[PDB]
Order: structure tokens, then C-alpha cells, then sequence
DNA sequence: GATTTTATGCCTGATTCT
DNA sequence: AATCACCCGCACAGATTT
DNA sequence: AGAATCAGGCATAA
DNA sequence: AAATCTGTGCGGGT
């Protein structure tokens, strides 16, 4: 029965829990704006082949796969996380396409896992683009049996576009959504000039853009938040006073409401307030919201004045709310407070790194293929001696040794190699001993094996010409890849082309209106 | 409800367990000595009494049930530790971060509301295992991850493994064991400094000869040294990065540094092997391992695993082959929680008096404990944030590394 | 609105329900002794690849797969069915290997789906042997999207060894377990002589053999049950009395209890009986079973005799029980009462049918492969004209037509092609236009394609000889399969060898004892 | 008590529903007309009042809630059908065997405990659909399998389908459709009696001519017919079967005893044919159909399908191809239970006052109904078993042959 | 097929003390 | 995360009525 | 009159 | 003081 001091136990336990929650649960990553649960869910859905143009799958299957393979936690948390990503009134750009009952703006709740189905959204394929070309790192899972990406090779500015909200130990974070076209314009402006100020960026990014399309009141808070990182803004509902003359009695019509507000609780709160003689000049209340849109009708008394009663509702009811902007995110595995320019710069650096690694991988593949193609062409140039040599082979190994241990004549193909010289296509690992030396090709072991694995069907003319065509195009591909790797301007041109294509494909219009006090 | 009581009545031979989760409690109820043991499952997380009010403490249901079960009073002028049932109290939470959070909450409750119970020594902590391993006949439980590494290493060198250098010497165990332990310790040291230098450089420096700074001075052999190192690095490069070298003679002893352009398109300005690095003890022990790990393997060599053979030409290859061969007929189970264990395993690992293992909680100093509890569990955010930042990664850079 | 008499509605509905339950839920199939739910669960586990020497899988995975694919009913029933097959104290030979908390002999409980794991057992692979060789018939599922086997091609006498119990409308069934080696000996004795009598069979099969190893008190009901299909037997516990001398103390030790009895209920009932003064002479009661054996300790007063109290316990409490043997099963989709000889005969007939169908499938496969090998061997002997023809042609299709157009002389391979037994190794669907004609070989389209798929590596000597060796082996195999199909006496030899191998692999010792009154 | 009462207080225009399950109850509450419709979900199977004592009936929760909902009393000196509510009562159970069992239980309760309600005609039975068909624009619901088969056959010949045999015939609707319907009827007749004979023999007898009993003789005539049938059967096989024959005489007629064998070393030893089989009407209708169904297809034959033409023999494959063409762009769904249907579908399929379909329950004879209820729902096994055995498949083997 | 109340940080309005 | 109150046939104590 | 105190709502975890 | 009557549990389904 070994003893232990209480202070050491308390310190170690609480520090371990706090650090794990800080860097594993609550804060997002600045480079792609995803928490670990989101990344694991998307990766698991990608591996199963649950694409956007295929049949749906049950939620229980995907939840069980995520729990078993990557995420060692309960079912309710994972299912609620999946549910929140499929609601049009929560995320500006949905990442999951669901079929079933995923709640409603009125205040309902989703069904069980056994009664719904899901698949990936079209935009979600852009976050996981070029994942197989070794563009990012991989890390072990909890039991050291699988591999999970460290960060996605994202192509959308997810953090600014979708926002975030989380509560950690000792700190928290809250970031609102934005519009995609404005953010892309800001990124292009930053690429053009790297010393742009905050005023220069705000020409293209006026402010937030919520999905529910309310009104934003005031402008100082947005500037303060973008300049320092902490600020406060006011969100107001859209309502009007209407009258058709005749009896001269007006009514208040409400079309829209602020962000993250329940309609039913608002209605019952207004009913409770008007019950106790706290709001004057209200006769009747009704909800006509169905299918076509949202409409809440308030019928005022005969002697009432619309503006007088209306101005009190903003002060009293929940038709106006306050949103506190506070930006915190992980930079190099530690929390930090950001501003707009830092986020844009981080995204641009991530894109540069991804493109460079992809280019290196493609160049390696092209050289590796051309190496085998040259050997196949040379082998086809001298088919009769090759088959005569092979026929006298006691075993394949002796045939391979006979093929390797002698030079071979180039024949009528050598002229083509005049274009392929200058060491443009030789693999890096290859030694100077092999390859074309003095007009006599020297073969390696793998080339001999590839020759031995040749089918008779490739002795026809068409199959002979296709190899030459493939070689000719591979040389141009290698040249273009080397040119991209050779300078810095071409990299930025490629990045600009990709960003413009994304803007063209996934752009849309603005919803929220910003007004002065 | 939710209390399986015992048959003993004397409050000096009884026990109480506070199990996490409902399924674990249900399993524990079946596999227990029903004479003098009781159970009290906890469904989830409990209240923080430091931040709460007395009325809300009395309103809650979990703490009310615990107070009723313990049998003593609550608050001042009613509390009386003499009327105590269940002189032994055991926690037995899970082995993950949430288990430790629940443990901290329970300890906070006991220390804040019943100081006498903690001071007299009536609170214990249980330590269930994590892994179970079977090899046909042998079977055993393993705690945490370090013991798993020790068990794997011991099984790898279990009989045979007579390393043959040239024709047929025999290291035969203990010398090879010492070499393996030294290699593992050096690798563990190397892994914790990837931030300051590349891994490839540190791995490569062990095989090259010692710099011998005493006789270096300004012989201009440092240029040939760094050229050889850079050529070796560029030899087996397989990720497209490139390396270069630079030297200068700012002082009597010449200085040099490499430059690397890496996959990310950025170039690190230098990694200078200056006075601090060369004089440090880390490089000294790296060279100490390297001296015994020079080209000991001859042209012909092999690793003699039991009734097996394989020619090799490196130490890492031999170790990997031994590890992969040792895992042939082995079966492993990992417990994700207390609910994965059947009652017999729980009985023989946590509840059996003659084979269990526990820790006793005691108090060393009172004012320090009170200050720590107030700082961590209080309702003032900024002191807690400052405390967490103090012991964050900034203080984790321990220069000892031993 | 259309009228309907109550009598017709009642009759139709009740008859529909009863007839569906009789042949849909409760009674087992005589050939393999499995209800539909067991068959569907085992088939689903087989399709997933959940073998006996691989990692475990969660119970929820299997339950969800079964419910979604094959069995449209509740999940509690499916999980209880899965749990019952993994308990050592319910089945004589368990069909599932479980990990977790699956309950104890005290009838405690089983954990939920999310806290347990399962996989197949080694013996369960004998039931589904040779399932892929077209040995049984498949039927549609509940909506015509999947296929389910009609009956498993079992190799073990499952119905007798494992037993059964079921309730239906108008009837029921109850069959006890047996020992495997004794049943195999009985089957062999039946095969050696069809006119064997019940008295002859009972020399090899004395009686049941329960998992819990009680004592059977009587021998007259077994004969009636085996001779008519209905009977009654008594199961008695194992207990004794020991005397320690000194003060003349007496104690009663209970080791083994009857079948389907809970220990906790027995103990509490004994406590209640002694508390109510309905049993006299008992002092104290204790349980001391721990991981090695079962022990229940009872202390008797110093003024009483152990035998009288023990007999009173046997007469009053549940230490002795009755078992009513009643054998009902489905023969051809119809309920029927059976005895031992009928079950044995049905098993033998099932084995005969399965072996015949397997033999036909294997013969077809061998003939097709020999047909391909003939073309390859003939093609390898005319290399030079073949390569000339392929080289001159510009397209593979033209080369294929040129190959098929003209005949090819056999050459030096004429010795073995004509050595076959005329048409022994010839596919049944091949027309007389093709094949080995008068000194010339005629190639089909698929043979031409197979020739065009040939590699250069086959031109070596070793690869050339391996094909001829394979062809000779195939001829021998075809001869053996034809001989098996020919006579009616080889089939019984094959069946005997299979039964003997099963006995050698899965045999074991007897547990229950049989005694007179 | 899970009762969603209506608004209309008049006890002559209200309605009550007894929905099976909880999801169906919630959907019905969602999709109902709240003015004059009520809901009462049933969680599971209810008590059998035929077997239970009167004391236990009052204890059960389900029947107690039902009695409270209806509003009438129970038992002699308390029952009062005058003080009735909800003059319409609807069952609306699922479309499987368990639903029918629940329906029988409810009918037993209503008949035994409240005879006057059934006598006066206040009990109704609903009829939800099973299949849903979609073709882009034309979508509908189909009840029962027979209606689905009829719809499939009608869609198979929904215009076009001009069968050109040799030069230019044109059945043009009525001939083709009537022939197909009669063929389907004969196929059903074959299938109902499929147990006692093989499918191949029956399917080949239609192509064979009549027996021609007039010219039958012990020699030179009996052998020819059976040998022709066996030769026609043998040359159309894919399972390694074999057909052989033998004939005999008994001084009255020359009888046949054909034999077949497939995938078995056993042998039936007889498929006897005598005057009894030829005298049966089944053979008469088979020959009548086979007179029309002969090898009418010449060297050239086809069907003038919509932008399609498939000239082949073996018209069964042509029928399958036409069915595939009909099913080329067709969508079919098979409902599993009331839970799957959404509230709109439930409202528009069963609860719509102006498009729903129902059945009214009436009593014809009293003594017969009492005897049937006592036999089926009583607690005596033997009469029930005898009744089930009498009306088994043997009673379904009706030899009317029409 | 449906089944509780807690930890964690920043902000609002409503209610209670001096 | 194990639990709710019934349907179906057979055999058997313990408890009331003749 | 104006500070100080007390509740409830938002997203991932037992 | 012999004869009915009332409960309990086994294994797949709402
Ligand atoms: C996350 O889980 C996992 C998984 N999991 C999965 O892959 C998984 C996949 C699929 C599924 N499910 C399904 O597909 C599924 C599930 C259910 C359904 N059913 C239905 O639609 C229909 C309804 C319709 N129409 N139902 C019924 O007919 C039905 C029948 C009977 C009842 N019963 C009554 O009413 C009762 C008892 C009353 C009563 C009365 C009275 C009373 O006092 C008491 C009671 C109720 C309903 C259909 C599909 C799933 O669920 C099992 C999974 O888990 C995998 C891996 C891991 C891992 O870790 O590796 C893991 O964890
Ligand atoms: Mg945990
Ligand atoms: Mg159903």
C-alpha cells in the first residue's frame, strides 16, 4: 500500500486533463479550421467511398465505423456532430447531405440513428483534394494500428467561411461566418500586394454574412474586431408596419430573426410579456410561417402607434441580440489570438507548401514510368534475337542474367532518344553505369523482368505506336513540371488559377445587410 | 436505490467502491465478496462543490445519496466523523482523461467537506490494468505502455538470439541486452529534440567519427568533415530536399553550419554545430554509443534467432527482424473501459484482498494544499490560466534529458 | 364500405398466423436442426468473413447487418439468440466464441450490445462446408433483393447433439442433447446395415448427455422415447454426506445440479423452506464456489440423520426435476413425430445428395481447365508461324481471325492429346466442329484469346514442362471423379471416411451418468 | 393515457383509431384531422379475455384504458350501450401476420364483452396499401400481390405488342391479352398442384398432343407416346437428369409408369399414368391450351416492339424480355409497416374521408360464431389442433382442376 | 422503441443588498 | 443500458372446494 | 440610487 | 379425501 501526496495527484491529473482538452477537443486549426472530430468523420466517410453521386448510407454504419477505427468516444457526441453539419440554418455551406429528419428552424430535434441516412456534400470533396499524392503528414491512432492525416490539404478558406465556437479550459473561441466570393477577392488582393493594410482588406470584406439573413446594426465593432481580435456587434431582425387604409389599423409583420434564436421560445416569451401588461398596444399574435416563408403577425390596438410599440420590442424581446467576436486558434500546436491578415497569410503559405509537394511527387512518377518505357521500346526493336535467346533458357533467372550481362544495339529508335537526352528524364537514383553510354543500351534487373513480363499481344503495330506516343507526351509533362519547380512566379500563377476556378464554381450572393446606427 | 449493501455490520471490516458507469457497476456487483463489500455506481460527471452553493449541494441527487450512504453528518455543528460506516473507501475510475477529471472532483469533495476522513487515512485509489497478453500457455495483465515495451523487449530476447559477428562468436544475452538498452535510451533522447535539429542529421552523426574538438583548432579538416556529412545526407535522400554547407573563421576555432532546402519550399537559415552543441554532453554520449556502434558487422554476418537464421548488415534490421519474429503466436487484448471486463477479471485484478494493488492518500502540508485547491478549483479564470501557462510547453523544455 | 362476416375474417386471419408460425418461427428442420433465425445469423457472419482465427467484431455490427439484410424483426430477439449460442451451460457444442460478459450459471445477466464482442467457432465451419460449390438451393429474401440458403450443407449431426426446444400453435417440441462420438458410431452402424433394430442402435447410444453432468435416475423412459418419440425421465443432482468424526458432525455437499436450473433461486428457496419450518434438521447454508468447482454446504443438527433430510430435499426442492421428451420436426415442410432411426436415415440421405452435387461441380471445373490447357500446349509447339502471323497483322482482332481461320497440325504433342479416353476430358457444350479432328487441331475464339494473352516467360523449359504435368494430373482427377459418379459403393466409402475424420477431430468424453432407480 | 381527444362533443360524428405501435401513432397524430378524429396507440399484444378470469381483466392497464376511452360500463348491471361515444371505431393494424393476430384479439374482446356494439354495426376495419409504383409522372399505390400482378401484366401489354408470326399477322390487343391472361391462369393452376408432379413433365405435356386413347393398344402403340415424351424431355436438360419409362397392362387399359432421376442414387420407381389422369379435367384444359400453343413461329418471327425488335424462338424468353422492357424505367417500393409511411401518405391513403377504403363488420349467425370463437380462442388444445389439421394444405389440394 | 444532470468560459437580463 | 406486459403448449407443486 | 449577486443559453464530453 | 382449480418457467415475437 504505497502512499501518495494529494497535491501531486491533483496537479498531475488536472494538468493532463486541461492540456488534452485544450489541444484535442475545443480549439480549431488555423490552416483548415476543423476540430479533430470533424477531420476524423470526413476521413472515415472518404475511405468508405461514400461520395456525393452514389446511394445514401445509414448513420449508424458511419458512426460505428468512426467509433471503432479513429475516435474512442461515445455515440451521442459523434451523431450530434454529424447532425449539426447537415442543417442549412447552422452552417453557411453545408458539408454533409442528409435524408430523413434533421430538425427545423422552429425548434424541433432530429430523429434517431436508425431512421436517417447521409452522404458527403459536393463542396466537401474540395477539402480532401489531392490527398493521395503525399501532400500532408500522417499520425497514429489511439491504439497504434491505423493512420490519420495531420491536416487536410484544404482548398477552401473554411475557418473564415464557416466560423467556429468552442469552450476550452481557461479560454474559449467564437468566430462568425463570412461570404466566399469576398474572401477569395481578399486573398487575391493579398497575393497581389503583401504589405496591404487592414483598410485595404476591408474594401473587399465589409463584414460577416450569416445564413439567416438578419440586419447588422453599427460598424465600429467590425473594425475593432478585425484590427485587434475582440469586438462586439448587434444583430437586429427584419420587420415592418403595414396598413391597407380602410379602417386605418396597422399590423407588424416579421420576416426574419437573428442568428441562433428559437422561434417557439420567442413566441411564448412575447405571449408571457403581453399577458402581464408589460407591453402596451398589442391586441393579437399569430404565426403564419409555413412552406413559403416566415411570417409573424402582430395586430396592434385601434389607438396604438406602430413605431412606438415597435421600438420597445427590440429593447425588451429577443428580436435584437449581441454577438461577441473573439478569435482564438492553434498556430503551431499552441493557442493564439489572430487577426484577418494572419489568417490569410497562413492560408497562402499552406497552399504553397501543398503545391510544391504535389509537383515533386508527380515528377518522380513521370520519370519512373519513362525509365521502363525506354527499355520496352529497345526490347521491341530486337525481338528476334531476344526470343532466340529466351528459348535456350533452362530457367527464367538464367534468361534474365543473359539479358542483363551484355550491351544491346539501339537500332532505328536511337533518333528518338536524341530528343530524350540532356539528362531530363533519367531517374535520380539511377547510376551513370546503366542507360545509354556509347550507342549501346545497358539493361538493369527490373528492366529485364519487365521485358520477360511482355505479352505477345503487344507485337502488333498499334500497341507498338502507343508506347512512342506515351513517351513523347511524358517528356513534355516532365518539362512543364521542372519549369514549375524552377521559379516562384509560376507557383503563384498556378495558385491564382486554382482560386479563380473555385470562385467561379462555388460563388454565391450576399444575404445579410449592414447599416449604420 | 442504486446501492448494493453488504451483510457485515461492524464498521471496521467493511469496504465501499465508487465505480464509474452503470455496466461496470453491474459487472462489479456479480463478482464481489458479498459478505463485506458494497458498490455505488456513478452515472457520469458530478458537481463541483468549490464553485457551487450549499443549497445546490443539498439539492443534487448523487451527492445526497453519497452523504446518506457514508452515514456521517453534513456541515458544521452536525458533522461527526465518529459515526462512520465503511472505514475503507476506494475510487476505481477508468484509465483515461475523463477518469482523472472525475477523480479530481471526488478528491475535492472529500477534502473540502470531510478533512478528518482524509487526514485519518480512509481513502484509497485503485489501479486496474490496461492490456492482457496470452501466448498459448502464459497469460498476464500489463499496466500502461512502458511495461508493454519492457515485456516486448524481454520476449524478443527470450532464448537464442546469439548474435554472430564474423564466423561464430556469441554475445549471448547480457552484453546484447546492455547494447539494446543503451540504443533505446539514446533513441528516446534523440526523439525529444526534433524541434531544434532535423532527425536525419542526428541519426547520421552517430556513424561518423568523433569530431575531437581538442585537436581541431584550425586544421581546415572541418571543411572535409562537413563535405562528407553533406554527401552522406544527399546519398540516400528520398524526399527531394537538398543540402549545402558553409564555413567561416570568426575566432581561433573555425565554425561551420549546414543549410537545407526542404519539401515545404522554405529554407532554414542554418543548423550550426557551434560551441554549445559540440561541448554538450548529449553529443558526448552520442559519440559514446557510436564508438561501440561503428562498423562492427563484417562482410558476412547474421542474426541467430531460435531455430532460424537470416543474414543482415545493420543493427536496426536485426532488431526489427527479432521483434517481428517474436510476435508470431501472441494474442493481445486492450480494455477501452471498465465495462469491457467480465466479473472474474475484475475480482482477481481489483477486488481480491490477496492479489489487488492500491494507493493510500495522505496530506503533507495544509496551507499549500489549500492554496492549490483554491487556485485550481476556484471560480477565478485568470489565476488558473496563468498556472496552466506556467507549466505549459514553455517549461517542458527540460535541459536534463536523463 | 363493403360488408364482411365476422366468422370468415376470424378464420382467415387466425389460420394465416398459425400456419406462418408453425413453419416460420418455432419448429426446426430435421436435416440440420436449425431454425430460420439461427441459419440467417450464421450465414450473415460467414459472409462478413468473421472467421475463427481473426480479430473479433462488435455485436452491434452483426445485429445491424442481419436486421438490415435478412431478418425484418426486432433486435432484442436477435441479440438474445446470439447470446444463447455462446454460453457453455446452454449448448453442448457452442457455435459462437464470445468475449465480454455473457452471464453465468446463476442466471445473472448479459451486457448490452455495445459492451461485447463475438466471432465464429471452429466447429461452426463444419456446418457450412462446401457452400460455394452449388450443393444447396437459394431462395429470395423478404423483398427480392438478396439470396439466402434453403438449408446448410451440414457435416455434423446437429439436431441430436445440440437438441432443441420450441413452442408453436397447436404443438411443441423438446429434444435433449447427446454425445458426438456415440452418435457417429450409431451412424456408421446404420450405414453398415440398414435393417438394424432399435435395440441394436441402443448399444451405441445409451442415452442423453447434458452439459451440466447430473445423474439420470431411471432407464425405462429412454426406451419408450426412442421407440415412439415420447417419454419421460428424471434428472437428479450429485450430493453426498461426509462425517469428520470428533463430535459426530454431519454435513451435506452439493457438487452438480440438474439441467436448466438457477443456483441462486435454489439457495433462496431452501432458505425460505427452512425459515417456514417445512424442513427440519438444517442448521446453516453456505456457497463456496470459486473458479475451480461448485460447492454448496449444508449443516445438519446433532439430533438428526442426513439421509432423511436429503431425501426430503429431493422430494420437495428442485434438486430433482422431470424432463418430458417429445420429438417433433419438419420433414418436407410439414410437422411430424420421429424416432432415432428416421433422424439417422435423413442425415445419411442429406450427405449422399451433397456429395453427388459437389462431385458434378468439380468435374465440370476440371474439364474446362483441361480444355484451356490443350490449346495452350498445342500453341506452344508452333512458335515461328504464330509470331509471324501476329507480327504481320496490324490489329489484335485481325490476328485473332487469322489464328482461328486455318487449322494447326498437332506436331510432337500428338502422343498425349490422343491418349485420353476418347471424349473423357471433353466439355459437354463443345460442338463436334472443333476439337482434335483427323490429325489437325481447330481453335475456338476463347482459345485464340488465351494464346494472345501468353507471356514470353513461358518459353523456358521448366514452365513448358509444368503445363504438361498439370494436364496429366487433370486427366487422373477426371478419371477419379467419373469413377465416383459411376458406382453406388464408392460413395459410401467416401462418406465413411468423412465421418471417421470428424470423429477423430471433434470427439470427447462422456459427462452424465445413467443408473437404475 | 396516450389519448388525443377530438374537438366535436357530439357522440354521433366522432371517430376513434386503435393504431399499432408508437411511430405509427405519432404519425397518425401528426396527419389527422384534429376536428373529429381521435388516436389511441397500442404498445404491444393485449390480454386474451377468452382465457383470463374476470378479476384479472380489470387489473390490466390496456383494457382499462380502452374501457375508459369508450365510456360505456363493463359487466352485468353496469354495461349501458346507450351512453356510447365514438360511433365509428377503426382498427387499422399492420399488413403482416402479427397484425392479423392483434386484429383477432381485438375482435374477440369486442364480441365477447360488448355484443350490442358489433350487432348495431359501429366497428370498421381499415385497409392500408402495400406496394407503391412510380414512373416519373404516373405514380400510385397497389394493395395485395394479385393486384400488383394484374398491373404488371396490363403494363406489359399497354399498347404496341403486335406479334408478327410468319408474314404479317396482327393480334392487335384482345387476342394477345386474352391469350396471356389464360396462360397466366393455367400457370397458376399448374403451380398450385406443383407438389405432386415435376415441373418438366407438366410443362412438356402441353406441347405434346392429346393422349389419343382410341388407338391405344398393348403393342406398337403404347410405347410410341411414352418414348416420344421421354425423348423430348431428355434432350432439354441442364442438371444431369435422366428420363426412362416402362409400360404394363391389366386387362382394361395399357398404363404407363415413367421414371426420372436427378442428383440422387435413389429412384421414385413410378409416376403412374392410367385412365384416371386422362379423364381428369386438368389434362383436358392443358390439351386445349396446347392446341393454340404450338410451334407457330416460322423461320422468321419477331414482335413489333416500340423501337425494338428481337427475332428469336422460345417465346418464354421473349416474354421475359418484354417484362424487362416494361421494368426498364419503372420504380417499385414495398412498404414494411405503418411506421415507414409519412404523415401525408397516411392522411391521403386511409384517413381521407373522401378517398379511403374500409370494411364494415356484421354478424350473420350467432351459434356458429359462438362455436368458432370457443374452438379457436378457448383453452383446449385438441379441438384447435384438429381444426388446423383439417384445413391444412390437404384441404387446399382441391382437385376441381378448374 | 424511448430512457438524466453535470464540467467548461463569456455574455445577457433580472433581482437583491447597501 | 438492460428493462418494460402480454401470446403460444406442457408438466408440476401447493391450495381450495365436493 | 446604484452596485453586487443570481439564473440561463451556446458546442463536445461522461 | 378425492377432485378441480390456480401460479410458475422454458425460447422467439410485438
Ligand atoms: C454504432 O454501433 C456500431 C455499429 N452499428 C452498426 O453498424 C449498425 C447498423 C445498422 C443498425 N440498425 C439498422 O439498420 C436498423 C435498426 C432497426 C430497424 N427497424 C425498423 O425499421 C423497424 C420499424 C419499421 N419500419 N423495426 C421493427 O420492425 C420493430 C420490431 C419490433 C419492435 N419491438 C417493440 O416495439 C417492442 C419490443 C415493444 C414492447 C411492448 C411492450 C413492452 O412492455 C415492451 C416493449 C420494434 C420495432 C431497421 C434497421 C444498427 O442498429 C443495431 C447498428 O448499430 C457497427 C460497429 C460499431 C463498432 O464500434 O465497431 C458500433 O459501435
Ligand atoms: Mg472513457
Ligand atoms: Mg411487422
Amino acid at each position: 500500500i504505497t502512499p501518495v501526496n494529494i497535491e501531486e495527484e491533483l496537479k498531475s491529473s488536472y494538468l493532463d486533463y486541461a492540456m488534452s482538452v485544450i489541444v484535442g477537443r475545443a480549439l480549431p486549426d488555423v490552416r483548415d479550421g476543423l476540430k479533430p472530430v470533424h477531420r476524423r468523420v470526413l476521413y472515415a466517410m472518404n475511405v468508405l467511398g461514400n461520395d456525393w453521386n452514389k446511394a445514401y448510407k445509414k448513420s449508424a454504419r458511419v458512426v460505428g465505423d468512426v467509433i471503432g477505427k479513429y475516435h474512442p468516444h461515445g455515440d451521442s457526441a459523434v451523431y450530434d456532430t454529424i447532425v449539426r453539419m447537415a442543417q442549412p440554418f447552422s452552417l453557411r455551406y453545408m458539408l454533409v447531405d442528409g435524408q430523413g429528419n434533421f430538425g427545423s428552424i422552429d425548434g424541433d430535434s432530429a430523429a434517431a440513428m436508425r431512421y436517417t441516412e447521409i452522404r458527403l456534400a459536393k463542396i466537401a470533396h474540395e477539402l480532401m483534394a489531392d490527398l493521395e499524392k503525399e501532400t500532408v503528414d500522417f499520425v497514429d491512432n489511439y491504439d497504434g494500428t491505423e493512420k490519420i492525416p495531420d491536416v487536410m490539404p484544404t482548398k477552401i478558406p473554411n475557418l473564415l467561411v464557416n466560423g467556429s465556437s468552442g469552450i476550452a479550459v481557461g479560454m474559449a473561441t467564437n468566430i462568425p461566418p463570412h461570404n466566399l466570393t469576398e474572401v477569395i477577392n481578399g486573398c487575391l488582393a493579398y497575393i497581389d500586394d503583401e504589405d496591404i493594410s487592414i483598410e485595404g482588406l476591408m474594401e473587399h470584406i465589409p463584414g460577416p454574412d450569416f445564413p439567416t439573413a438578419a440586419i447588422i446594426n453599427g460598424r465600429r465593432g467590425i473594425e475593432e474586431a478585425y484590427r485587434t481580435g475582440r469586438g462586439k456587434v448587434y444583430i437586429r431582425a427584419r420587420a415592418e408596419v403595414e396598413v391597407d387604409a380602410k379602417t386605418g389599423r396597422e399590423t407588424i409583420i416579421v420576416h426574419e430573426i437573428p442568428y441562433q434564436v428559437n422561434k417557439a421560445r420567442l413566441i411564448e416569451k412575447i405571449a408571457e410579456l403581453v399577458k402581464e401588461k408589460r407591453v402596451e398596444g398589442i391586441s393579437a399574435l399569430r404565426d403564419e410561417s409555413d412552406k413559403d416563408g416566415m411570417r409573424i403577425v402582430i395586430e396592434v390596438k385601434r389607438d396604438a402607434v406602430g413605431e412606438v410599440v415597435l421600438n420597445n420590442l427590440y429593447s425588451q424581446t429577443q428580436l435584437q441580440v449581441s454577438f461577441g467576436i473573439n478569435m482564438v486558434a492553434l498556430h503551431h500546436g499552441q493557442p493564439k489570438i489572430m487577426n484577418l491578415k494572419d489568417i490569410i497569410a497562413a492560408f497562402v503559405r499552406h497552399r504553397r507548401e501543398v503545391v510544391t509537394r504535389r509537383t515533386i511527387f508527380e515528377l518522380r512518377k513521370a520519370r519512373d514510368r519513362a525509365h521502363i518505357l525506354e527499355a520496352l521500346a529497345v526490347a521491341l526493336a530486337n525481338i528476334d534475337p531476344i526470343i532466340e535467346l529466351i528459348r535456350h533458357a533452362p530457367t527464367p533467372a538464367e534468361a534474365k542474367t543473359a539479358l542483363v550481362a551484355n550491351p544491346w544495339q539501339l537500332g532505328n529508335v536511337a533518333a528518338m532518344l536524341e530528343r530524350a537526352g540532356d539528362d531530363a528524364a533519367r531517374p535520380e537514383w539511377l547510376e551513370p553505369e546503366f542507360g545509354v553510354r556509347d550507342g549501346l543500351y545497358y539493361l538493369t534487373e527490373q528492366q529485364a523482368q519487365a521485358i520477360l513480363d511482355l505479352r505477345l499481344q503487344k507485337l502488333t503495330g498499334l500497341e507498338h505506336e502507343k508506347l512512342l506516343d506515351e513517351y513523347k507526351e511524358l517528356l513534355d509533362q516532365i518539362a512543364e513540371l521542372l519549369r514549375i519547380l524552377g521559379s516562384a512566379d509560376r507557383l503563384m500563377e498556378v495558385i491564382r488559377e486554382e482560386l479563380e476556378l473555385v470562385r467561379e464554381q462555388f460563388g454565391d450572393k450576399r444575404r445579410t445587410e449592414i447599416t449604420a446606427n | 436505490g442504486k446501492l448494493a449493501d453488504c451483510q457485515e455490520r461492524d464498521p471496521a471490516l467493511s469496504e465501499l467502491y465508487l465505480v464509474e458507469g452503470d455496466s461496470a457497476g453491474g459487472s462489479a456487483k456479480q463478482g464481489r465478496n458479498r459478505k463485506n463489500q458494497a458498490i455505488l455506481p456513478l452515472k457520469g460527471k458530478i458537481l463541483n462543490v468549490e464553485k457551487a452553493r450549499f443549497d445546490k449541494m443539498l439539492s443534487s441527487q448523487e451527492v445526497a445519496t453519497l452523504i446518506t450512504a457514508l452515514g456521517c453528518g453534513i456541515g458544521r455543528d452536525e458533522y461527526n466523523p465518529d459515526k462512520l460506516r465503511y472505514h475503507s473507501i476506494i475510487i476505481m475510475t477508468d484509465a483515461d482523461v475523463d477518469g482523472s477529471h472525475i477523480r479530481t472532483l471526488l478528491l475535492t469533495f472529500f477534502y473540502r467537506q470531510m478533512p478528518e476522513i482524509v487526514e485519518r487515512g480512509h481513502v484509497y485509489i485503485a489501479q486496474p490494468p490496461l492490456y492482457k497478453v496470452k501466448k498459448g500457455k502464459q497469460e498476464q495483465y500489463i499496466k500502461d505502455d512502458e511495461a508493454m515495451d519492457q515485456y516486448q523487449i524481454s520476449i524478443a530476447l527470450d532464448g537464442a538470439t546469439l548474435h554472430t559477428n564474423a564466423s561464430a562468436p556469441a554475445l549471448a544475452g547480457e552484453a546484447l541486452e546492455k547494447l539494446v538498452s543503451e540504443y533505446n535510451a539514446t533513441q528516446k533522447m534523440i526523439n525529444r529534440m526534433e524541434r531544434r535539429y532535423p532527425k536525419a542529421m542526428l541519426k547520421e552523426l552517430i556513424y561518423q567519427p568523433t569530431l575531437t574538438e581538442a585537436d581541431l583548432s584550425d586544421e581546415q579538416t572541418v571543411t572535409r568533415w562537413v563535405n562528407a556529412l553533406v554527401s552522406e545526407l544527399n546519398d540516400k535522400e528520398q524526399h527531394g530536399s537538398q543540402w549545402k554547407f558553409d564555413v567561416h573563421t570568426n575566432a581561433e576555432q573555425n565554425l561551420f553550419e549546414p543549410i537545407v532546402r526542404v519539401r515545404t519550399h522554405g529554407v532554414d537559415t542554418d543548423y550550426p554545430l557551434d560551441h554549445e552543441f559540440i561541448t554538450g554532453g548529449e553529443y558526448r554520449r552520442i559519440c559514446t554509443l557510436g564508438e561501440k556502434l561503428r562498423g562492427l558487422l563484417e562482410e558476412d554476418a547474421f542474426i541467430e534467432r531460435g531455430e532460424r537464421r537470416q543474414p543482415v548488415a545493420s543493427f536496426e534490421q536485426a532488431l526489427d527482424w527479432l521483434v517481428k519474429e517474436s510476435r508470431r503466436g501472441l494474442s493481445i487484448q486492450r480494455y477501452k473501459g471498465l465495462g469491457e471486463m467480465n466479473p472474474e477479471q475484475l475480482w482477481e485484478t481489483t477486488m481480491d484482498p490477496e492479489s489487488r494493488r492500491m494507493l493510500r492518500v495522505t496530506v503533507k502540508d495544509a496551507i499549500a494544499a489549500d492554496q492549490l485547491f483554491t487556485t485550481l478549483m476556484g471560480d477565478a479564470v485568470e489565476p488558473r490560466r496563468a498556472f496552466i501557462e506556467e507549466n505549459a510547453l514553455k517549461a517542458a523544455n527540460i535541459d536534463i534529458e536523463n
